[PDB]
């Protein structure tokens, strides 16, 4: 749901500056998110920066608490 | 005391905020390896005469 | 708080070599503590990198010891 959120605002502002795709958005959403920092999609623009920048604080909120959520139910029987 | 005490913490505490946040204004207005722009950088006087007010309380915070 | 530190180190160098603003700077800021590793605004100086280096360095001090604290206390009522 974050992903999609980011590909749309990132795409959205940068019809001002350089238009991406939605195909070359969602590259740079989820390479933002997985850590990885190719940078060779970027922003270039006085919003579509502070946005990024918010994308990346959301993400640095969310990421680890679901993380920590899922291991602690993964350490603690037959099908029909 | 508990009162009191906390009300010294809150003190040098809203003091180091107005430092940092006066630091932002002067940077705003100012605009081989340089170090003309790094050392030598025209502060601006009004808010360089706050942050010396500022300095002297909290270097008599530290001396009580 | 190292957030700011790093903005205004880095920004006040830059004024030697391209002069980036404080939107572009914590943009960078931000993007080194979390990361990610854009590298599209990048320190062109002699000292700006050794600050830079110091800003990782520094964060990797830090940001494990507060995480570490952080589930430490998350790990171990009726509100008014």
């Amino acid at each position: 749901c974050l992903v999609f959120t980011g590909t749309c605002g990132i795409q959205h502002l940068e019809r001002a500056g350089e238009k991406l795709s939605l195909f070359k958005s969602f590259y740079f959403c989820i390479v933002t998110f997985s850590t990885v920092g190719y940078g060779d999609v970027t922003p270039k623009i006085w919003p579509s920066q502070l946005l990024v920048v918010i994308m990346i604080c959301v993400a640095l909120v969310v990421l680890p608490l679901q993380f920590e959520e899922l291991v602690y139910l993964w350490m603690e029987n037959y099908s029909r | 005391n508990q009162r009191s005490s906390l009300r010294i913490r809150l003190f040098n505490f809203s003091l180091k905020l107005l430092t940092c946040l006066l630091y932002i204004v002067r940077v705003l207005l100012d605009n081989k390896i340089n170090w003309s722009h790094i050392f030598w950088v025209d502060r601006k006087l009004p808010l360089w005469a706050v942050q010396v007010s500022i300095a002297l309380i909290s270097f008599l915070e530290t001396m009580l």
